[PDB]
Protein backbone atom coordinates (compact mmCIF):
# COMPACT_ATOMS: atom_id res chain seq x y z
CA UNK A 1 0.00 0.00 0.00
CA UNK A 2 1.04 3.61 -0.53
CA UNK A 3 0.06 4.17 3.09
CA UNK A 4 0.16 1.44 5.72
CA UNK A 5 -1.70 2.26 8.93
CA UNK A 6 -1.40 -0.01 12.00
CA UNK A 7 -2.82 -1.47 14.16
CA UNK A 8 -6.42 -1.98 13.02
CA UNK A 9 -7.64 -1.47 16.58
CA UNK A 10 -6.13 0.02 19.71
CA UNK A 11 -7.49 0.30 23.24
CA UNK A 12 -6.91 2.03 26.58
CA UNK A 13 -8.90 3.09 29.62
CA UNK A 14 -9.73 6.74 30.29
CA UNK A 15 -6.52 8.56 31.18
CA UNK A 16 -4.44 6.06 29.24
CA UNK A 17 -2.42 6.38 26.05
CA UNK A 18 -2.87 4.86 22.60
CA UNK A 19 -0.38 4.86 19.74
CA UNK A 20 -1.22 4.71 16.03
CA UNK A 21 1.36 4.29 13.25
CA UNK A 22 1.51 5.19 9.56
CA UNK A 23 4.20 4.29 7.04
CA UNK A 24 4.26 5.70 3.50
CA UNK A 25 5.84 3.83 0.57
CA UNK A 26 8.02 6.86 -0.17
CA UNK A 27 8.70 10.06 1.77
CA UNK A 28 5.77 12.48 1.99
CA UNK A 29 6.10 15.95 0.45
CA UNK A 30 8.41 18.33 2.35
CA UNK A 31 9.08 15.28 4.57
CA UNK A 32 6.06 16.16 6.70
CA UNK A 33 2.93 16.45 4.55
CA UNK A 34 1.06 13.96 6.73
CA UNK A 35 -2.23 14.59 8.53
CA UNK A 36 -4.37 12.80 11.12
CA UNK A 37 -8.19 12.61 11.28
CA UNK A 38 -10.80 11.55 13.83
CA UNK A 39 -14.16 10.28 12.54
CA UNK A 40 -17.39 9.49 14.38
CA UNK A 41 -20.54 7.84 12.92
CA UNK A 42 -22.66 9.96 10.58
CA UNK A 43 -19.99 12.66 10.47
CA UNK A 44 -17.22 13.78 8.14
CA UNK A 45 -13.72 13.17 9.47
CA UNK A 46 -12.25 15.96 11.62
CA UNK A 47 -8.69 17.15 11.02
CA UNK A 48 -6.56 16.78 14.17
CA UNK A 49 -3.05 17.40 12.91
CA UNK A 50 -1.36 18.48 9.70
CA UNK A 51 2.29 18.90 8.74
CA UNK A 52 3.01 15.82 10.89
CA UNK A 53 2.84 17.63 14.23
CA UNK A 54 0.84 20.85 13.84
CA UNK A 55 -2.44 20.90 15.78
CA UNK A 56 -5.51 22.03 13.86
CA UNK A 57 -7.67 24.73 15.42
CA UNK A 58 -9.59 23.63 18.50
CA UNK A 59 -7.64 20.39 18.91
CA UNK A 60 -6.25 19.63 22.42
CA UNK A 61 -2.49 19.21 22.90
CA UNK A 62 -2.96 15.62 24.12
CA UNK A 63 -3.18 14.69 20.44
CA UNK A 64 0.48 14.46 19.47
CA UNK A 65 1.77 13.92 15.95
CA UNK A 66 5.40 12.92 15.40
CA UNK A 67 7.75 11.47 12.79
CA UNK A 68 9.15 12.43 9.40
CA UNK A 69 9.94 11.07 5.95
CA UNK A 70 8.03 7.78 5.76
CA UNK A 71 7.32 7.02 9.42
CA UNK A 72 4.66 8.77 11.46
CA UNK A 73 2.94 8.36 14.80
CA UNK A 74 -0.20 9.66 16.45
CA UNK A 75 -0.04 9.51 20.23
CA UNK A 76 -3.28 10.17 22.09
CA UNK A 77 -2.54 10.89 25.75
CA UNK A 78 -5.04 11.37 28.60
CA UNK A 79 -7.60 9.32 26.70
CA UNK A 80 -11.20 10.50 27.04
CA UNK A 81 -14.48 8.63 26.62
CA UNK A 82 -15.23 10.89 23.65
CA UNK A 83 -12.07 9.65 21.91
CA UNK A 84 -14.00 6.52 20.88
CA UNK A 85 -13.78 6.84 17.10
CA UNK A 86 -11.95 5.70 13.98
CA UNK A 87 -8.72 7.52 13.10
CA UNK A 88 -7.02 7.99 9.72
CA UNK A 89 -3.72 9.30 8.52
CA UNK A 90 -3.50 11.01 5.14
CA UNK A 91 -0.39 11.63 3.07
CA UNK A 92 0.85 13.69 0.14
CA UNK A 93 3.52 11.49 -1.45
CA UNK A 94 4.30 13.97 -4.27
CA UNK A 95 3.37 13.24 -7.91
CA UNK A 96 -0.24 14.05 -6.92
CA UNK A 97 -0.42 10.85 -4.86
CA UNK A 98 -2.93 11.75 -2.16
CA UNK A 99 -3.94 8.79 -0.03
CA UNK A 100 -5.49 7.68 3.27
CA UNK A 101 -4.31 5.00 5.67
CA UNK A 102 -6.77 2.16 6.20
CA UNK A 103 -7.91 3.47 9.58
CA UNK A 104 -7.64 2.51 13.23
CA UNK A 105 -10.52 1.96 15.64
CA UNK A 106 -9.98 3.30 19.17
CA UNK A 107 -11.87 1.40 21.87
CA UNK A 108 -12.17 3.02 25.29
CA UNK A 109 -11.69 0.40 28.00
CA UNK A 110 -14.26 0.37 30.71
CA UNK A 111 -15.51 -1.77 33.59
CA UNK A 112 -17.41 -4.86 32.40
CA UNK A 113 -21.14 -4.15 32.48
CA UNK A 114 -24.04 -6.50 31.80
CA UNK A 115 -26.83 -5.40 29.44
CA UNK A 116 -30.31 -4.43 30.59
CA UNK A 117 -32.64 -6.53 28.44
CA UNK A 118 -36.09 -5.65 27.06
CA UNK A 119 -38.40 -7.59 24.72
CA UNK A 120 -41.13 -6.01 22.56
CA UNK A 121 -44.10 -7.72 20.88
CA UNK A 122 -45.24 -6.76 17.37
CA UNK A 123 -47.73 -3.89 17.19
CA UNK A 124 -51.33 -4.53 16.19
CA UNK A 125 -50.78 -2.04 13.35
CA UNK A 126 -47.98 -4.09 11.84
CA UNK A 127 -49.83 -7.39 12.31
CA UNK A 128 -52.70 -6.07 10.17
CA UNK A 129 -50.23 -5.86 7.28
CA UNK A 130 -49.31 -9.54 7.60
CA UNK A 131 -45.85 -9.36 9.19
CA UNK A 132 -44.69 -9.58 12.82
CA UNK A 133 -41.47 -8.01 14.08
CA UNK A 134 -40.35 -9.04 17.56
CA UNK A 135 -37.57 -6.90 19.01
CA UNK A 136 -35.05 -7.57 21.78
CA UNK A 137 -32.99 -4.69 23.15
CA UNK A 138 -29.67 -5.16 24.93
CA UNK A 139 -28.91 -1.82 26.54
CA UNK A 140 -25.70 -0.19 27.77
CA UNK A 141 -23.23 -3.06 28.06
CA UNK A 142 -19.46 -3.60 27.81
CA UNK A 143 -17.57 -5.20 26.10
CA UNK A 144 -19.08 -5.30 22.61
CA UNK A 145 -19.61 -9.03 22.12
CA UNK A 146 -23.04 -10.36 23.03
CA UNK A 147 -25.15 -13.32 21.92
CA UNK A 148 -28.91 -13.29 21.40
CA UNK A 149 -30.92 -16.49 21.00
CA UNK A 150 -34.59 -16.35 19.99
CA UNK A 151 -37.02 -19.00 21.16
CA UNK A 152 -40.65 -19.47 20.13
CA UNK A 153 -42.50 -22.03 22.26
CA UNK A 154 -38.95 -23.21 23.07
CA UNK A 155 -38.04 -23.78 19.42
CA UNK A 156 -34.70 -22.09 18.72
CA UNK A 157 -35.05 -19.57 15.89
CA UNK A 158 -32.28 -19.38 13.29
CA UNK A 159 -31.93 -17.39 10.07
CA UNK A 160 -34.92 -15.13 10.71
CA UNK A 161 -33.30 -12.45 12.86
CA UNK A 162 -31.04 -9.47 12.19
CA UNK A 163 -29.13 -7.35 14.64
CA UNK A 164 -27.56 -3.91 14.83
CA UNK A 165 -25.09 -2.45 17.33
CA UNK A 166 -24.47 1.17 18.26
CA UNK A 167 -21.13 2.95 18.31
CA UNK A 168 -19.39 3.07 21.67
CA UNK A 169 -21.13 5.78 23.72
CA UNK A 170 -19.10 8.99 23.90
CA UNK A 171 -19.91 9.46 27.60
CA UNK A 172 -20.28 6.07 29.33
CA UNK A 173 -18.33 3.93 26.81
CA UNK A 174 -21.07 1.29 26.51
CA UNK A 175 -22.69 -0.42 23.54
CA UNK A 176 -26.32 -1.23 22.85
CA UNK A 177 -27.69 -3.90 20.53
CA UNK A 178 -31.06 -4.58 18.95
CA UNK A 179 -32.15 -7.94 17.53
CA UNK A 180 -35.25 -8.25 15.36
CA UNK A 181 -37.06 -11.53 14.79
CA UNK A 182 -39.33 -11.57 11.73
CA UNK A 183 -42.32 -13.91 11.39
CA UNK A 184 -45.51 -13.92 9.32
CA UNK A 185 -48.71 -12.90 11.11
CA UNK A 186 -49.95 -16.48 10.66
CA UNK A 187 -46.85 -18.00 12.27
CA UNK A 188 -46.87 -15.43 15.08
CA UNK A 189 -50.48 -16.15 16.03
CA UNK A 190 -49.85 -19.91 16.15
CA UNK A 191 -47.49 -19.60 19.12
CA UNK A 192 -47.53 -18.38 22.73
CA UNK A 193 -44.15 -17.90 24.39
CA UNK A 194 -41.67 -15.48 22.82
CA UNK A 195 -38.26 -15.40 24.49
CA UNK A 196 -35.01 -13.52 24.03
CA UNK A 197 -32.02 -15.22 25.67
CA UNK A 198 -28.90 -13.11 26.21
CA UNK A 199 -25.31 -14.19 26.86
CA UNK A 200 -22.61 -11.66 27.80
CA UNK A 201 -19.32 -11.56 29.77
CA UNK A 202 -20.98 -9.43 32.45
CA UNK A 203 -23.60 -12.12 33.08
CA UNK A 204 -22.86 -15.17 35.24
CA UNK A 205 -25.69 -16.99 33.47
CA UNK A 206 -27.88 -16.18 30.45
CA UNK A 207 -30.70 -13.67 30.93
CA UNK A 208 -34.09 -14.42 29.41
CA UNK A 209 -36.85 -11.88 28.82
CA UNK A 210 -40.15 -13.11 27.46
CA UNK A 211 -43.80 -12.42 26.82
CA UNK A 212 -46.89 -14.52 26.14
CA UNK A 213 -48.77 -13.43 23.01
CA UNK A 214 -51.90 -11.50 23.93
CA UNK A 215 -51.21 -11.32 27.66
CA UNK A 216 -50.99 -7.90 29.31
CA UNK B 1 -16.02 28.23 7.55
CA UNK B 2 -18.36 25.65 6.05
CA UNK B 3 -18.92 23.49 2.97
CA UNK B 4 -22.46 22.52 2.00
CA UNK B 5 -22.95 19.49 -0.26
CA UNK B 6 -25.96 18.74 -2.46
CA UNK B 7 -27.05 16.65 -5.44
CA UNK B 8 -26.80 13.13 -4.05
CA UNK B 9 -29.42 10.42 -3.75
CA UNK B 10 -30.56 7.41 -5.74
CA UNK B 11 -29.18 6.71 -9.22
CA UNK B 12 -29.87 3.94 -11.74
CA UNK B 13 -26.79 1.83 -12.61
CA UNK B 14 -24.97 3.15 -15.68
CA UNK B 15 -26.68 6.50 -15.18
CA UNK B 16 -25.05 9.77 -14.17
CA UNK B 17 -25.16 11.87 -11.02
CA UNK B 18 -23.53 15.16 -10.07
CA UNK B 19 -22.63 16.42 -6.60
CA UNK B 20 -22.08 20.09 -5.79
CA UNK B 21 -20.43 21.93 -2.90
CA UNK B 22 -20.68 25.61 -2.00
CA UNK B 23 -18.81 27.54 0.70
CA UNK B 24 -19.74 29.73 3.66
CA UNK B 25 -17.30 31.87 5.62
CA UNK B 26 -14.51 31.65 3.07
CA UNK B 27 -13.85 32.16 -0.64
CA UNK B 28 -13.94 28.80 -2.39
CA UNK B 29 -12.05 29.92 -5.52
CA UNK B 30 -8.93 30.56 -3.41
CA UNK B 31 -8.45 26.85 -2.68
CA UNK B 32 -7.79 23.43 -4.10
CA UNK B 33 -10.88 21.28 -3.60
CA UNK B 34 -10.86 17.49 -3.18
CA UNK B 35 -13.55 14.84 -3.36
CA UNK B 36 -13.38 11.85 -1.01
CA UNK B 37 -15.68 8.86 -0.76
CA UNK B 38 -16.46 6.27 1.87
CA UNK B 39 -18.32 3.06 1.05
CA UNK B 40 -20.62 1.72 3.81
CA UNK B 41 -18.48 0.33 6.63
CA UNK B 42 -15.24 1.15 4.82
CA UNK B 43 -12.39 3.67 4.97
CA UNK B 44 -11.83 7.04 3.34
CA UNK B 45 -10.76 7.09 -0.32
CA UNK B 46 -9.42 10.13 -2.18
CA UNK B 47 -10.99 10.50 -5.64
CA UNK B 48 -9.21 13.58 -6.94
CA UNK B 49 -8.89 17.34 -6.62
CA UNK B 50 -8.92 20.55 -8.68
CA UNK B 51 -6.64 23.59 -8.43
CA UNK B 52 -7.69 27.24 -8.51
CA UNK B 53 -7.13 27.36 -12.26
CA UNK B 54 -9.56 24.53 -12.92
CA UNK B 55 -6.98 21.81 -13.57
CA UNK B 56 -7.97 18.48 -12.03
CA UNK B 57 -5.97 15.44 -10.92
CA UNK B 58 -7.37 12.01 -10.03
CA UNK B 59 -6.45 8.80 -8.24
CA UNK B 60 -5.47 6.10 -10.79
CA UNK B 61 -8.59 4.02 -10.11
CA UNK B 62 -10.84 7.08 -10.45
CA UNK B 63 -9.73 8.25 -13.90
CA UNK B 64 -12.41 8.29 -16.59
CA UNK B 65 -15.19 7.56 -14.12
CA UNK B 66 -15.16 10.87 -12.26
CA UNK B 67 -15.04 14.47 -13.45
CA UNK B 68 -14.25 17.35 -11.10
CA UNK B 69 -15.06 20.92 -12.15
CA UNK B 70 -15.56 24.32 -10.54
CA UNK B 71 -17.13 27.74 -10.96
CA UNK B 72 -16.42 30.93 -9.00
CA UNK B 73 -18.78 29.75 -6.25
CA UNK B 74 -19.06 25.97 -6.63
CA UNK B 75 -17.11 22.77 -7.07
CA UNK B 76 -18.75 19.71 -8.62
CA UNK B 77 -18.21 15.98 -9.05
CA UNK B 78 -19.81 14.09 -11.91
CA UNK B 79 -20.04 10.32 -11.58
CA UNK B 80 -19.92 8.50 -14.92
CA UNK B 81 -21.53 5.07 -15.42
CA UNK B 82 -21.96 4.14 -11.73
CA UNK B 83 -22.12 0.54 -10.58
CA UNK B 84 -23.25 -0.73 -7.18
CA UNK B 85 -19.59 -0.47 -6.17
CA UNK B 86 -19.90 3.31 -6.31
CA UNK B 87 -22.58 3.36 -3.61
CA UNK B 88 -20.95 5.50 -0.92
CA UNK B 89 -20.99 8.71 1.04
CA UNK B 90 -19.20 11.42 -0.93
CA UNK B 91 -17.47 14.38 0.73
CA UNK B 92 -16.12 17.61 -0.66
CA UNK B 93 -12.99 18.58 1.26
CA UNK B 94 -10.97 21.79 1.07
CA UNK B 95 -7.38 21.47 -0.13
CA UNK B 96 -5.93 17.97 -0.17
CA UNK B 97 -6.34 15.47 2.70
CA UNK B 98 -2.77 15.80 4.04
CA UNK B 99 -2.83 19.62 3.89
CA UNK B 100 -3.55 22.03 6.74
CA UNK B 101 -6.36 23.58 4.70
CA UNK B 102 -8.32 20.31 4.85
CA UNK B 103 -9.86 21.35 8.18
CA UNK B 104 -13.11 22.09 6.32
CA UNK B 105 -15.20 19.21 4.95
CA UNK B 106 -18.76 19.02 3.67
CA UNK B 107 -21.25 16.98 5.70
CA UNK B 108 -21.24 14.21 3.12
CA UNK B 109 -24.06 12.97 0.91
CA UNK B 110 -25.03 9.37 0.22
CA UNK B 111 -25.12 8.16 -3.36
CA UNK B 112 -27.04 4.91 -3.74
CA UNK B 113 -26.61 3.14 -7.07
CA UNK B 114 -29.74 1.05 -7.58
CA UNK B 115 -32.60 0.46 -9.99
CA UNK B 116 -35.05 0.14 -7.10
CA UNK B 117 -37.79 2.67 -6.31
CA UNK B 118 -37.89 5.14 -3.43
CA UNK B 119 -40.12 3.94 -0.59
CA UNK B 120 -41.09 5.66 2.65
CA UNK B 121 -41.12 3.80 5.98
CA UNK B 122 -43.86 2.46 8.20
CA UNK B 123 -43.32 3.41 11.83
CA UNK B 124 -44.42 1.03 14.58
CA UNK B 125 -44.35 1.37 18.35
CA UNK B 126 -42.03 -0.60 20.58
CA UNK B 127 -44.34 -0.35 23.57
CA UNK B 128 -43.19 -0.38 27.23
CA UNK B 129 -44.44 -3.14 29.55
CA UNK B 130 -43.63 -5.74 32.19
CA UNK B 131 -41.18 -7.43 29.81
CA UNK B 132 -39.68 -3.99 29.23
CA UNK B 133 -38.87 -2.57 32.70
CA UNK B 134 -36.11 -3.14 35.26
CA UNK B 135 -35.30 -1.37 38.54
CA UNK B 136 -37.81 1.42 37.94
CA UNK B 137 -36.62 2.10 34.40
CA UNK B 138 -38.58 1.13 31.27
CA UNK B 139 -37.65 1.05 27.60
CA UNK B 140 -39.71 2.08 24.62
CA UNK B 141 -39.07 2.97 21.01
CA UNK B 142 -39.99 3.08 17.36
CA UNK B 143 -39.46 0.50 14.64
CA UNK B 144 -38.86 2.27 11.33
CA UNK B 145 -39.52 -0.39 8.74
CA UNK B 146 -39.23 -0.98 5.00
CA UNK B 147 -37.76 2.19 3.51
CA UNK B 148 -35.38 2.88 0.63
CA UNK B 149 -32.89 4.31 0.17
CA UNK B 150 -30.99 5.47 3.23
CA UNK B 151 -31.03 7.63 5.27
CA UNK B 152 -33.69 8.20 7.90
CA UNK B 153 -33.33 10.43 10.93
CA UNK B 154 -35.10 9.97 14.25
CA UNK B 155 -35.63 12.45 17.07
CA UNK B 156 -37.69 12.16 20.25
CA UNK B 157 -40.18 14.82 21.39
CA UNK B 158 -38.92 17.15 18.67
CA UNK B 159 -35.36 17.01 20.02
CA UNK B 160 -36.32 17.78 23.62
CA UNK B 161 -35.54 14.18 24.62
CA UNK B 162 -31.92 13.11 23.99
CA UNK B 163 -30.65 11.46 27.19
CA UNK B 164 -30.80 7.67 27.01
CA UNK B 165 -31.73 7.61 23.32
CA UNK B 166 -30.15 4.96 21.09
CA UNK B 167 -30.84 5.08 17.37
CA UNK B 168 -29.40 1.98 15.76
CA UNK B 169 -27.67 1.69 12.40
CA UNK B 170 -30.06 0.53 9.69
CA UNK B 171 -30.05 -3.09 8.56
CA UNK B 172 -30.62 -4.16 4.97
CA UNK B 173 -33.40 -6.75 4.97
CA UNK B 174 -33.56 -9.69 2.53
CA UNK B 175 -36.34 -7.76 0.81
CA UNK B 176 -33.84 -5.08 -0.21
CA UNK B 177 -35.49 -2.53 2.08
CA UNK B 178 -33.95 -0.97 5.20
CA UNK B 179 -35.16 -1.14 8.79
CA UNK B 180 -33.97 0.52 11.98
CA UNK B 181 -35.09 0.96 15.55
CA UNK B 182 -34.72 3.90 17.89
CA UNK B 183 -35.15 3.36 21.64
CA UNK B 184 -35.05 5.39 24.84
CA UNK B 185 -35.14 4.48 28.53
CA UNK B 186 -37.57 6.38 30.76
CA UNK B 187 -38.97 6.13 34.29
CA UNK B 188 -41.67 3.45 34.45
CA UNK B 189 -43.62 5.76 36.77
CA UNK B 190 -43.74 8.29 33.91
CA UNK B 191 -45.43 6.00 31.38
CA UNK B 192 -48.92 7.24 32.22
CA UNK B 193 -48.02 10.91 32.61
CA UNK B 194 -45.37 11.78 30.03
CA UNK B 195 -45.82 11.81 26.25
CA UNK B 196 -43.21 10.10 24.07
CA UNK B 197 -43.18 10.76 20.33
CA UNK B 198 -40.54 9.69 17.83
CA UNK B 199 -40.11 12.05 14.90
CA UNK B 200 -39.08 10.17 11.77
CA UNK B 201 -37.83 11.89 8.61
CA UNK B 202 -37.10 10.00 5.39
CA UNK B 203 -36.01 12.83 3.11
CA UNK B 204 -35.51 10.62 0.03
CA UNK B 205 -39.30 10.08 -0.09
CA UNK B 206 -40.08 13.40 1.59
CA UNK B 207 -41.89 11.37 4.27
CA UNK B 208 -42.33 12.65 7.83
CA UNK B 209 -43.99 10.60 10.57
CA UNK B 210 -44.70 11.31 14.24
CA UNK B 211 -45.45 8.18 16.27
CA UNK B 212 -46.66 8.43 19.87
CA UNK B 213 -45.55 5.40 21.89
CA UNK B 214 -47.41 4.33 25.03
CA UNK B 215 -48.08 1.11 26.98
CA UNK B 216 -50.55 -1.07 25.10
CA UNK B 217 -54.06 -1.33 26.49
CA UNK B 218 -54.31 -5.07 27.14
Amino acid sequence: LDMTQTPASVSAAVGGTVTISCQSSRSVWNNNFLSWYQQKPGQPPKLLISDASKLASGVPSRFKGSGSGTQFTLTISDLESDDAATYYCAGDLSDWIHTFGGGTEVVVKRTVGAPSVFIFPPSDEQLKSGTASVVCLLNNFYPREAKVQWKVDNALQSGNSQESVTEQDSKDSTYSLSSTLTLSKADYEKHKVYACEVTHQGLSSPVTKSFNRGEC
Amino acid sequence: EQLVESGGGLVTPGGTLTLTCTASGFTISNYHMSWVRQAPGKGLEWIGFIDTGGSAAYAPWAKGRFTISRTSTTVALKITSPTTEDTATYFCARGAPAWGTANVWGQGTLVTVSSASTKGPSVFPLAPSSKSTSGGTAALGCLVKDYFPEPVTVSWNSGALTSGVHTFPAVLQSSGLYSLSSVVTVPSSSLGTQTYICNVNHKPSNTKVDRRVEPKSC
